């Protein structure tokens, strides 16, 4: 999109790929190709101009494809920790008032992730999600492309109901099922979803973590935000990714395990938590899904520490994060 | 074209389609919609566009090579060696076509002596009216009115034409509306099983082109051929429509066109044609709320357009009783079906005998006797007088269409009993059935009667005199004076006085029917 | 008659016509990629007159487009890969019906459903009523029957009628030939009168304590200017005179101010307010008593009769067996 | 079907009511064979004015 | 395919299974062996097992009634924070000829069959959909609430007549769709609000609801013992062949039948159910529930490897029917579930 | 489709934007604030990019609400005539598909192709939306993507793209009650959600006050314009210096002491100013931040009047953008305090009403 002139549309080219170069690139990837530019003599329907016309194509010979998260945005440190945990791995939703930069966090997440997709609303609605048949081969949408990656969705509440049902299916079941005239398939989508929205029981019941961002007009916080924004606009750099990608890749290689003893402690905590939730009649949801989310967060933190056995600090930090999100 | 039947289908498989070819005399038979056995040969015929990839092919055995300037290249070499692609398809040639299971004089001659004996034995039985009800519907409990209506629709009336070029309907249409689980689809399924030419369709499953007809081009000649829809295959038969409310409004418009004109007009692909659709329609519909509302008329309980509503001859309404003893009587039958798979049935006539008798009976065209004219006139007069204000509101309102329906039902009864003329028994039966189909709205009558009497008195006072009028006390005294010959004691008199005073207060203040003025 | 008289004229109703819309539309031909535009009733006329019946029945899209069509005389349509601006220089002559079906004088406002925005674009507004005149009906009937009789023989109703062809050609000639502009002396008088009219309108709004449904804006001043210019053009003159502006202001008053100010109506409102309190619900009053009571107050009898007729139309008043005494209902 | 040559072009807009004086003729593009799956008509040349 | 052939040469296994069947607790053991990684919900697993066994496929063509549905359709209504989805996944992965649909993702034409033309040859007039491929199998429907009325119209005929009728241009046919349905549903508010009644919470037409054999109202009691057991099990998460052979043998070797005692027990159960369900607020009863009771009794008879249905089977079926709807705890005159 | 500019700018400084605002359109009477805002659109802000690929918007957006006959459409038409890339798109004239873009399957090849809408064609340009209130909700949700980031994301199975749509928007919408009600708060009259209001940089409310002297002035101006005739055309007929020559009627006898700028020089100067790239100074950053905090605290102090638009994080960017636009107006190298003061005056006027 950077190289397109003013008011025009991106142009396309066709590449042919040989033996070992085959199976290197996947749809949606950014690639650099070393190739030879050659024509093809065309024989077919008659044309206006006499002579020898041809079609061009490219023959390839080589194809080549805590830390600070979005340091430009001030505040939201706990949300940034939760985002780090979601990137590392073992579904996060943000609801906020307008004027708080929720879209920019999703943009940063899309840029950071190796496999990622970013959707803005009705522009990618329908066939942009799921998949469709084209001349026959089946081509997938954003959810299919982001398989084993992270997906980002903006203005979630404005989406059509069908898209929301598909998103719920992806979050819970992790596969898509399509049964329409001409299509009868099940698609694999092992991707984690980050969603943004404006101010429901569905989000609380289905999602794992919800972050509510309320703009309370405190003078000190607003003044510091103004100072940070002026610094950003003037010096074009925050006040004083490859390493982050390599660190995440090294981290995901390991898989910690839960010992037998700590279970009792965890069990106790869970019970007590639910008891408190039963004491506070204004509370809304506690279920085994919350315990599963806590276990997954603790395993992710243990993976961050590269420890073989889950430890106490990870469980405490997961409990604190869930408490902060709920409050 | 022929198709594999449903009974031969394996698991999860679409029926197989085959092409059959008729030569010379056998060409006549095997009309569309039949279910027939073929006897012949299985023969291989070449095809053209089967092989998108190269396959088996022919060539010549001569050891011939090319010469310079005439080298056997692609096209010239293939043409020189006479190479042909070996592609084939399977085609069936038929030499014998028979019905799988087999002009009144012709029908009589076709039947054997034993079949005619059985037909005559059936003919002179009054229990034919009763036993046919139980034979076709052994398992369904109760609802004998619906069984009688379905039988009358099956036998049908007589079509006629007038001297002005108009035509009069001879068919009967039936609709059933009921609460859930009142065996409503069982009647449709039983009629589909019994009838030889019947099509059962759901509301949303059948498309517009699925009904009516389609036009396609002939394979060899320049002419065109017509693919028959559900209504055309059910011509002079019965068409069953379940979930009648789910049909699209424009599909309902097409259905109403077929019901009124009894003709389908096609103007497509350079072909203009008119085809006959003399079908009788049996339809099932659900109430809007899923249950019948006893406090509202029929027009307020169903989402159907007025024209098609008026076209239907008979409407039947089924309501489930909550805790009557019938719950026992129903259960005894249902388990009897599960405990006794086939031994719990006491049919009087086999279905084939019934079909033969129906085929013989449909040929008759009875006339209308002289006394029947006056009897029908007086019965219609009584039916219309039933609509008077002296009784509660009814679901229907009676028009001339009810008179024509009565005539059609009389003709159907005469056809069923094979008599040569319409006689008062059939008229009485049709009158009885049409009255029993009508259901009165239940919410009151006494209040309405008192209000009407008061209105009549006040308006007579207003119209008869330009002088002064009376007051409330005068009205009460007048009504009591008129009742004086009807109340024997003071207690009843005072109770009725209190009741009428409260009723008058309600009329003046709540209903606003009567106006009150000061001195 | 306007449609026939004007050199270019289109007669339409609300929602367009049988097979022609009121505004233009744009489509793309899929086989051969061409941007096709369908002529509407407004685009088909340029410099002509568009007569519009049933102004109330218009659809939403046409209603929005007609705002620009009336104001800037252009329509703007944008679709995928195309943006176009079409010219529509039409004069508008519209007819409409009452909200209740017939006019109700005492109700004053709320008899017109149009919002003030669309009503602002009009230059002059006329209100016509079925006025009771016993001796005028005889003249109307005689005129109608005389027309019916004389239509068969001679088309010479008036001595000095301009022939339709001559009138058409003369109108075209005057429109094409020259164009006039105002004069400063008349301009200052027009300014003074316009300021006075605006002041009176504001005073009326403030005193009546209700927003006027037919406002007086700059567009009405330009409308008076345009009417004076048209009167000047009718005589081929390059500059108008005081008399033209005086006639224009007379017409503008008679139409617009009588429409917007809709003592007779206020006095009828006073009578209605008095009667509503005096009338006892569920009681009878003799018409003679009401007539005496209001004539002792020295109000005209015709106003009382009209108020009683309007109440009869609404249904609050009913006659007894003898029409001498009425009673009140709701 | 009508044939217009030289200055007669663009003198008529679709929708106009016209009176036309002309010569009744047939097209002449050689003795071509009939086409399509319908070949009933024999010796028929398309006509025009 | 293999059931229709005499390949039970393993007389050792036959004897072992026939001896196992005589043991009393085997029923519960089967409910225990159906899913090792699933929680204390034994009633749900028992219902799924009875679904697996299925009712007897009687022949009623001579009667003229038509086909009689011999299979079991089950519904699970509850909050999203439960394990119904895992149950559907396990049933899909366990049984051959299984299909899975979810909410609005499927259309009315996507099911049944649709018109096609071959990309390789000239024509292939009709192609089967999701339901027909599930013939003699299991179809698992999730997010049943979001499905439109157009697809529910198809489901109405599929769930009862076991057949489909298609009438389009040049295509008139009847197909077999002998499937068994496992449906999942959510409350309208995504919470089981106790102030609203059961019918108001579910928000489905009674015609659709009546055809389900069993309805499981998943509710959260917040018991401490439940919390401790589930937490311990879930954290601790950090013979199949014998079951397969037994299920195949029972499914392919025995035809259940019932005597007059079972008949009268069924009739008594039916009238009692009608008495209980008469009150408004709760799901009313219909005659199809009698057939559902018959099917469950026949499945339970199959479990015990018995050709004769005893009163024990009918009583167990009645117990399951009563417990699934939670009619015992539910207030009969207000339609509100209590604890 | 140099010395003069340098001398004029260096000599005038503040008088540059003063005269440009005053001489924007003689055909329109008064409304200095709206003329200033339109000039700010014409000059615009500065697009900025950083290391992480972050994008910061630099365009301005305005919404005008007023009584009928306040010449909003005249302003829109003038901006269409003057701006280089200007496209008019009314409320129901164009739908959501024709605004941004669409995807079509090419029958000739079977591929997927992109067709650009109104906003994509108007890259670095102006889109004018008359009768903005009649636009449907979904179209405004679609316009959100263009108004926030300036890009359009498009996707259908087989193709997906991010098209550039950096643009500025004018919009005019009628009040819900036909005429603006004085007593009711502006929130009831506007009838728009807070998110959409935050999307716009400026809100303006225009009223037709019937003051006799104001009406006299309006009548004088209108009739002076009406009586005017083009020089060189005979009466009664049918149908470059930096400063415009004085006219007896178009300007008046009193205005002889001042002059108006010619249109051609105005366009040349606007283009040159749009080219110039100013920079923000340290003096004004703290000043603007303190005033933003002052406004967000005054939120409690403004008790006698209501607020037209909510104050969010976008307000600070709007302040900086207006400051940079004013710095563009007078050719220089850095943003000064006077531009910040002018921006703050505009914000104070637009954001609150009596
Ligand atoms: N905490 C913050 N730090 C820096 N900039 C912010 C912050 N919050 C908001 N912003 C600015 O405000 C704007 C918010 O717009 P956007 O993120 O599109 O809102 P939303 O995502 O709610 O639609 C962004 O351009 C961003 O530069
Ligand atoms: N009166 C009855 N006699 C016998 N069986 C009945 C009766 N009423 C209902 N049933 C049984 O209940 C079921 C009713 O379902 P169905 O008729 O399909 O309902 P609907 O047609 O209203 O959708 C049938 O399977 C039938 O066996
Ligand atoms: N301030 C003003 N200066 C000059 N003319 C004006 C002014 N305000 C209104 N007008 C006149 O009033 C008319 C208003 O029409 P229009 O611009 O369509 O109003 P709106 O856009 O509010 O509907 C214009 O023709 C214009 O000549
Ligand atoms: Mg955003
Ligand atoms: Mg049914
Ligand atoms: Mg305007």
């Amino acid at each position: 999109s950077d190289q397109v002139p003013v008011g025009n549309i991106p142009r396309s080219i066709t590449v042919l790929v040989e033996g070992e170069n085959t199976r290197i690139a996947q749809p949606g990837d950014h690639v650099s190709v070393t190739g030879i530019f050659l024509p093809i003599l065309r024989t077919g329907f008659r044309q206006v101009v006499q002579g020898l016309l041809s079609e061009t194509y490219l023959e390839a010979h080589r194809i080549v494809k805590a830390a600070s998260i979005a340091p430009e945005i001030y505040g939201h440190e706990d949300v940034k920790k939760a985002l780090l945990l979601l990137l590392v791995g073992g579904n996060i939703c943000l609801m906020g008032d307008p004027g708080v930069a929720k879209s920019q966090l999703l943009s940063y997440i899309d840029r950071l992730a190796p496999r990622s997709q970013y959707t803005t609303g009705r522009g990618s609605s329908g066939v942009g999600l799921t998949a469709a048949v084209l001349r026959l081969t089946l081509e997938g949408g954003a959810l299919v492309l982001a398989d084993q990656g992270v997906c980002c969705i903006d203005e979630f509440d404005k989406m059509a109901e069908a898209d929301r049902t598909a998103i719920h299916e992806v979050m819970e079941q992790q596969t898509i099922s399509i049964a329409k005239a001409g299509i009868l398939t099940t698609l694999n989508a092992r991707c984690s979803i980050l969603a943004a929205a404006n101010p429901p029981a569905a989000l609380l019941s289905r999602f794992d973590l919800l972050w509510l961002i309320q703009d309370r007009p405190d003078r000190d916080n607003d003044l510091r935000l103004a100072q940070h924004i002026t610094y950003v606009h003037q010096h074009s750099r925050q006040p004083p990714m490859k390493l982050m990608r390599r660190y995440i890749a090294m981290c995901r290689e390991k898989q910690p395990m839960v010992p037998e003893s700590l279970a009792d402690y965890i069990t106790a905590a869970y019970v007590e938590m639910r008891r408190e939730a039963w004491a506070s009649k204004d509370a809304t949801y506690t279920s085994a899904r919350t315990l599963l989310a806590i276990l997954r967060l603790s395993t992710a933190l243990a993976r961050l520490r590269m420890v073989d056995v889950v430890e106490k600090e990870d469980v405490n930090e997961a409990i604190r994060l869930m408490e902060m999100s709920k409050d | 074209r022929i198709q594999e039947t449903q009974a031969e289908l394996p698991r999860g498989s679409i029926p197989r389609s085959l092409e059959v070819i008729l030569r010379a005399e056998a060409v006549e038979s095997a009309q569309a919609g039949d279910k027939c056995d073929f006897t012949g040969t299985l023969i291989v015929v070449p095809d053209v566009s089967k092989l998108s990839t190269p396959g088996a092919r022919a060539e010549t055995n001569s050891r011939v090579s090319g010469v310079d300037g005439y080298e056997t290249e692609g096209i010239r070499g293939l043409r020189a060696l006479g190479v042909r692609d070996l592609s084939y398809r399977l085609v069936f040639l038929a030499c014998c076509v028979a019905p799988t299971n087999p002009t009144a004089e012709s029908i009589k001659n076709q039947m054997t002596v034993k079949e005619w004996e059985k037909v005559f034995e059936m003919s002179q039985d009054k229990n034919l009216y009763h036993n046919l009800c139980t034979s076709l519907f052994p398992t369904i409990h109760g609802n004998d009115e619906v069984k009688r209506g379905v039988l009358l629709m099956l036998f049908g009336g007589v079509p006629k034409t007038t001297g002005e070029g108009t035509s009069l309907r001879g068919d009967i249409n039936v609709c059933i509306v009921g609460d859930p689980s009142t065996a409503k689809s069982q009647f449709l399924k039983h009629v589909e099983e019994f009838s030889p030419r019947a099509v059962y369709t759901s509301g949303k499953a059948s498309s517009a082109a699925g009904l009516t007809a389609a036009v396609v081009r002939d394979e060899e000649s320049h002419e065109f051929v017509i693919e028959a829809g559900a209504l055309m295959l059910a011509d002079n038969g019965v068409c069953c429509i379940d979930e009648f409310d789910k049909m699209d409004v424009r599909d309902q418009v097409a259905i109403h066109e077929a019901m009124e004109q009894q003709t389908i007009s096609i103007t497509k692909a350079g072909v203009k044609a008119t085809l006959n659709a003399r079908t009788s329609i049996l339809a099932a519909a659900n109430p809007i709320s899923g249950h019948y509302d006893r406090s509202k008329s029929l027009k307020q309980n169903i989402n159907l357009s007025a024209p098609i509503m008026s076209r239907f001859d008979l409407f039947f309404i089924l309501v489930d009783e909550c805790n009557e003893v019938t719950d026992y009587a129903i259960a005894r039958r249902i388990v009897d079906l599960h405990s006794r798979i086939e031994e719990s049935i006491d049919r009087v006539y086999s279905l084939d005998d019934i079909r033969r008798y129906l085929l013989f009976a449909r040929q008759f065209k009875p006339k209308i006797s002289k006394e029947s004219e006056d009897f029908i006139v007086e019965q219609y007069k009584h039916l219309r007088q039933r609509d008077g204000s002296g009784v509660t509101k009814s679901s229907w309102r009676i028009t001339v269409r009810q008179l024509e329906s009565m005539i059609r039902l009389s003709e159907a009864m005469a056809r069923m009993h094979c008599c040569d003329e319409v006689q008062p028994k059939h008229v009485k039966e049709a009158f009885r059935l049409l009255n029993k189909s009508i259901i009165r709205v239940e919410t009151f009558s006494e209040y309405c009667r008192i209000s009407n009497l008061i209105v009549l008195h006040l308006r007579k006072v207003e119209e008869e005199e330009d002088e002064s009028a009376l007051k409330r006390s005068e009205l009460v005294n007048w009504y009591l004076k008129e009742i004086e010959s009807e109340i024997d004691s003071e207690e009843e008199l005072i109770n009725k006085k209190r009741i009428i005073e409260k009723v008058i207060h309600r009329l003046t203040h709540y209903d606003h029917v009567l106006i009150e003025l000061t001195q | 008659f306007v449609e026939k008289c004007s050199p270019i004229g289109v007669y339409t109703s609300g929602k367009g016509s049988s097979a022609a819309g009121l505004t233009a539309s744009v489509m793309r031909d899929p086989s051969s990629r061409n941007f096709i535009m369908e002529g509407g009733a407004m685009v088909l006329a340029d410099g002509g007159v568009v007569c519009i019946d049933e102004f109330d029945k218009m659809r939403e899209d046409d209603r929005v487009a007609i705002h620009e069509a009336m104001e800037q005389q252009t329509i703007s349509i944008a679709k995928a890969g195309i943006t176009t601006t079409l010219n529509s220089r039409c004069s508008v002559l519209a007819a409409a019906n009452s909200v209740f079906g017939r006019w109700d004088e005492t109700k004053g406002e709320d008899n017109i459903d149009f919002m003030p925005t669309i009503l602002s674009r009009f230059d002059m507004i006329f209100i016509v009523k079925d006025e009771h005149n016993e001796e005028r009906d005889v003249m109307l009937a005689k005129h109608v029957i005389t027309l019916h009789v004389s239509a068969l023989t001679q088309t010479q109703a008036v001595e000095g009628e301009i022939d339709l062809a001559k009138l058409k050609k003369f109108i075209a000639y005057c429109r094409v030939k020259c164009g006039p502009r105002l004069s400063a002396e008349a301009a200052e008088k027009l300014k003074n009168r316009y300021i006075i009219m605006r002041s009176g309108a504001r005073q009326h709004e403030r005193d009546s304590d209700r927003r006027s449904s037919i406002p007086i804006t700059v567009r009405q001043l330009e409308a008076i200017v345009r009417i004076a210019e048209a009167l000047s053009k009718m005589k081929l003159q390059p500059f108008a005179t005081e008399a033209d502006v005086e006639e224009a202001l007379r017409l503008f008053q008679v139409s617009t101010l009588d429409a917007a100010l809709s003592e007779d109506q206020e006095m009828l409102s006073r009578i209605e307010k008095q009667l509503k309190r005096r009338f006892a619900i569920g009681s009878q009053v003799s018409e003679h008593s009401i007539i005496k009571d209001f004539t002792k107050q020295k109000y005209p009898e015709h106003a009382i009769h009209k108020v009683l007729q309007l109440m009869l139309r609404r249904g609050e008043i009913q006659h007894r067996m003898q029409r001498k005494v009425l009673y009140r209902l709701k | 079907q009508l044939y217009c040559d030289r200055y007669l072009c663009d003198k008529v807009v679709p929708g106009n009511r016209v009176t036309i004086m002309g010569i009744y003729s047939i097209k002449k593009f050689g003795l071509t064979t009939s086409r399509g799956r319908d070949r009933v008509g024999v010796g028929i040349r398309s006509s025009y004015i | 395919d293999e059931e229709a052939e005499q390949k039970l040469f393993s007389e050792k296994r036959v004897e072992l299974l026939k001896e196992l069947s005589r043991k009393p607790d085997i029923y519960e053991r089967l409910a225990s062996a159906l899913a090792p990684s699933i929680y204390e919900h034994e009633d749900i697993k028992k219902g799924i097992l009875l679904q697996l066994f299925g009712g007897t496929r009687k022949d009623f063509s001579h009667t003229g009634r038509g086909k009689f549905r011999a299979e079991i359709n089950i519904l699970l209504c509850g909050d999203p924070g439960t394990s119904k989805s895992q149950l559907l996944q396990y049933v899909y992965n366990l049984v051959p000829r299984g299909q899975y649909t979810s909410g609005k993702g499927s259309s009315a034409v996507g099911l049944t069959a649709y018109v096609m033309k071959d990309p390789e040859t000239r024509q292939l007039v009709l192609q089967t959909g999701a339901l027909v491929l599930s013939d003699n199998g299991i179809c698992c429907i999730d997010e049943f609430d979001k499905m439109n009325e157009s697809t529910r119209s198809v489901l109405h005929e599929v769930m009862e007549q076991q057949t489909l009728s298609i009438a389009k241009a040049g295509i008139i046919c009847q197909l077999n769709a002998r499937t068994s349905v496992l449906a999942a549903a959510n409350p309208i508010e995504s919470q089981w609000n106790p102030k609203k009644t059961t019918i108001e919470n579910i928000q489905l037409p009674h015609t659709l609801l009546s055809r389900f054999d069993l309805i499981f109202l998943m509710l959260d009691p917040q018991d401490e013992a439940y919390d401790r057991r589930l937490a311990h099990h879930l954290v601790a998460l950090y013979d199949m062949a014998v079951l397969k052979d037994y299920i195949a043998y029972a499914h392919s070797t025995i035809m259940p039948r019932l005597s007059e005692e079972a008949s009268q027990a069924l009739i008594e159960a039916y009238v009692d159910m009608r008495k209980i369900g008469s009150s408004r607020g709760m799901v009313s009863a219909y005659p199809r529930q009698l057939e559902s009771l018959i099917r469950l009794a026949e499945a339970h008879a199959k479990v015990r490897l018995s050709n004769k249905v005893e009163a024990i089977d009918v009583e167990e079926a009645k117990r399951l029917h009563r417990e699934a709807l939670k009619q015992s705890a539910t207030d009969p005159r207000t339609g509100i579930v209590d604890i | 489709s140099i010395a003069k500019i340098k001398k004029f700018s260096k000599t005038r400084s503040k008088d540059i934007f003063d005269q440009l605002a005053k001489s924007l359109a003689p055909s329109i009477h008064g409304h200095d604030y709206v003329k200033k805002a339109i000039l700010c659109l014409l000059l615009g802000g500065v697009e900025r990019d950083l290391e992480n690929g972050s994008h910061i918007r630099g365009d301005i957006n305005i919404l005008l609400i007023g009584d009928p006959s306040v010449a909003k459409s005249q302003l829109l038409r003038y901006v269409l005539c003057t701006a280089p890339r200007a496209i008019p798109t009314t409320g129901r004239g164009s739908s959501g598909v024709g605004l941004t873009a669409a995807v079509t399957t090419d029958q000739e090849t079977g591929e997927r192709r992109l067709e650009a809408g109104a906003m994509v064609l108007a890259d670095r340009g102006v889109v004018c939306i008359d009768e903005f209130d009649k636009m449907s909700d979904m179209d405004r949700t679609a316009i959100h993507e263009v108004m926030e980031q300036g890009r359009v994301t498009i996707a259908k199975a087989g193709i997906h793209a991010r098209l550039n749509a950096r643009c500025s928007v004018l919009a005019a919408a009628n009040p819900v009650y036909g005429r603006y009600d004085q007593y009711k708060t502006p929130m009831e009259n506007i009838g728009l959600q807070d998110s959409l209001l935050s999307r716009f940089d400026l809100l303006f409310i225009m009223l037709d006050q019937m003051d006799p002297e104001q009406d006299r002035e309006i009548s004088d101006h209108v009739l002076r314009m009406h009586r005017y005739r083009a020089p060189g055309e005979q009466d009664g007929d049918a149908m470059t210096q930096i400063y415009e020559k004085h006219d007896n009627l178009l300007h008046g006898t009193k205005k002889k002491k001042e002059k108006m700028v010619s249109a051609a020089f105005m366009k040349k100067y606007i283009h040159v100013a749009k080219i110039i790239k100013p920079v923000l100074t340290q003096e004004s950053a703290t000043y603007i931040a303190e005033e933003y905090s002052r406004l967000r605290s005054q939120d409690s102090m403004s008790s006698d009047t209501a607020r037209t638009s909510p104050v969010t994080a976008r307000t600070l960017e709007t302040l900086i953008r207006l400051a940079t636009a004013h710095a563009k107006a007078r050719m220089s190298k850095t943003v000064d305090l006077q531009d910040a003061e002018e921006a703050v005056e505009l914000v104070q006027y637009a954001y609150f009403k009596k």
